[PDB]
């Protein structure tokens, strides 16, 4: 019996088969209905036609806010892109960190009422980053669309007591490129635009080691200077904005926040454990999610929490290649084990118990 | 919990009496290393090993480790990880829990074998 995973996106749904080493289909959470007066895409024929369509995003910071939304993505993701009947697979869902109650039990009465599972499970998005990296203990930072999670996790559970949260992700850093990219003069402000935006900021942003070094040196000379053609041909010029724009994860003032930076949000999540882990948990940082994927990041946290913690105190950050995917490549390993098929909601259960056997079963 | 409970072969033998076990990661299952093989690790899979030890009043004191080899693959380490995990739920949750590295191993972990623990290359082919 083949197992599906499926990694709930606030901005890219990731789906897939357990036992492949990466999902077959990743496209936007994005369900489109006709803008005036089929009844709805969902994904990238939405966002292609979005011209006549008016488009809708169910998840905002990991949390559903949309149930009829969120329905027909799942519906699109069975049928559409992984093209299975639903009533076939056991389904292996994702959650954010702190989910609503209600909210797992309405994905779990959707997915045996609605789609007819055969058997069906949740699993926190972080703590399947920490497996996916080979560890039970460490503190996951876990950055996407428009929030960044910091969950510290022992011997294979997380602490919810500890679990904090930065509003700041990959979709502010977008908007925060495109505003300071309009201090040279470049106006992009269309969606295909916007793409182009993401663009640069995935193709020539990164984290500055020492940010005001970096400001100086790009001051000084054209060193850090780099040329991005757009589709049309136009060469353009970019400079400090390249690390600025990831700088705002470390200073979220940047974007008129108040917020303390990932470096420190790691840190406060560290600090609200046992004090007999917290060696554990500075020892094995892993970073998780689209928004972790600069260069520079990785030396940079090393550099941000080294000044926070005791001088003797050992900081290992993890920030493995395929950390994009490291949340659906757990699902994908998790729902794989022989011992899988004891651990998941079957029908029966849910028959008998009703969506609250989510509370009993997946924590 | 509900309607299951734990039926895996290995989870049952697990822990019952004082002394060492020793399972590899095989494509997604949890399999007993023969005992005469006991030490001698393949350095492209993960194995988790459980230490049982006798307390006073007759309980069991578990330490489970689990053993990453350098070439191992992505599904076995984190195979390795979660089994552990699950074998401490099992347990009561009465193991402590031991990551170990090949050539950075715990003291502790490299005590279990009067002998020496030995590398070797190769191993069983990842499940992805
Ligand atoms: N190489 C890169 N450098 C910087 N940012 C990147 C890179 N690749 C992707 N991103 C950003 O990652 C973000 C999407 O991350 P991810 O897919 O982990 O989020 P999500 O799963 O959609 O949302 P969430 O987990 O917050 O609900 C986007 O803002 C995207 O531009
Ligand atoms: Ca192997
Ligand atoms: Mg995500």
């Amino acid at each position: 019996v083949q197992a599906l995973v499926i990694d709930n996106g606030s901005g890219m749904c990731k789906a897939g088969f357990a036992g492949d080493d990466a999902p077959r289909a990743v496209f936007p959470s994005i369900v489109g209905r006709p803008r005036h007066t089929k009844d709805s895409y969902v994904g990238d024929e939405a966002q292609s036609k979005r011209g006549i369509l008016t488009l809708k995003y169910p998840i905002e910071h990991g949390i559903v806010t949309n149930w009829d939304d969120m329905e027909k993505i799942w519906h699109h993701t069975f049928y559409n892109e992984l093209r299975v009947a639903p009533e076939e697979h056991p389904v292996l869902l994702t959650e954010a960190p702190l989910n609503p109650k209600a909210n797992r039990e309405k994905m779990t009465q959707i997915m045996f009422e609605t789609f007819n599972t055969p058997a069906m499970y949740v699993a926190i998005q972080a703590v399947l980053s920490l497996y996916a990296s080979g560890r039970t203990t460490g503190i996951v930072m876990d950055s996407g669309d428009g929030v960044s999670h910091t969950v510290p996790i022992y011997e294979g559970y997380a602490l919810p007591h500890a679990i904090l949260r930065l509003d700041l992700a990959g979709r502010d850093l977008t908007d925060y490129m495109m505003k300071i990219l309009t201090e040279r003069g470049y106006s992009f402000t269309t969606t295909a635009e916007r793409e182009i935006v993401r663009d640069i900021k995935e193709k020539l942003a990164y984290v500055a080691l020492d940010f005001e070094a970096e400001m100086q040196t790009a001051a000084s000379s054209s060193a850090l200077e780099k040329s991005y053609e757009l589709p049309d041909g136009q060469v353009i010029t970019i400079g400090n904005e390249r690390f600025r724009c990831p700088e705002a994860l470390f200073q979220p003032s940047f974007l008129g926040m108040e917020s303390a930076g990932i470096h420190e949000t790691t840190y406060n999540s560290i600090m609200k454990c046992d004090v007999d882990i917290r060696k554990d948990l500075y020892g094995n940082v892993v970073l998780s999610g689209g928004t972790t994927m600069f260069p520079g990041i990785a030396d940079r946290m090393n550099k941000e929490l080294t000044a926070l913690a005791p001088s003797t105190m050992k900081i290992k950050i993890i920030a493995p290649p395929e950390r994009k995917y490291s949340v659906w490549i757990g699902g994908s390993i998790l729902a794989s084990l022989s011992t899988f098929q004891q651990m998941w909601i079957s029908k029966e259960e849910y028959d008998e118990s009703g969506p609250s056997i989510v509370h009993r079963k997946c924590f | 919990a509900g309607h299951m409970v734990v039926e895996h072969p290995e989870f049952l033998k697990a822990g019952k009496e004082p002394g060492l076990q020793i399972w590899r990661v095989e494509k997604f299952d949890l399999v007993p290393v023969p005992t005469n093989l006991y030490g001698d690790f393949f350095t492209g899979d993960a194995y988790v090993i459980l230490k049982t030890v006798q307390l006073r009043n007759g309980n069991l004191q578990y330490d489970l480790h689990y053993w990453l080899g350098n070439e191992c693959s992505q599904d076995e380490s984190g195979a390795a990880a979660i089994f552990t995990v699950q074998l401490d739920d099992y347990l009561n949750g009465r193991a402590v829990q031991h990551r170990e590295v090949q050539g950075f191993e715990s003291a502790t972990f490299l005590g279990y074998f009067k002998s020496g623990l030995k590398y070797k290359k190769g191993g069983v082919a990842s499940g992805f």
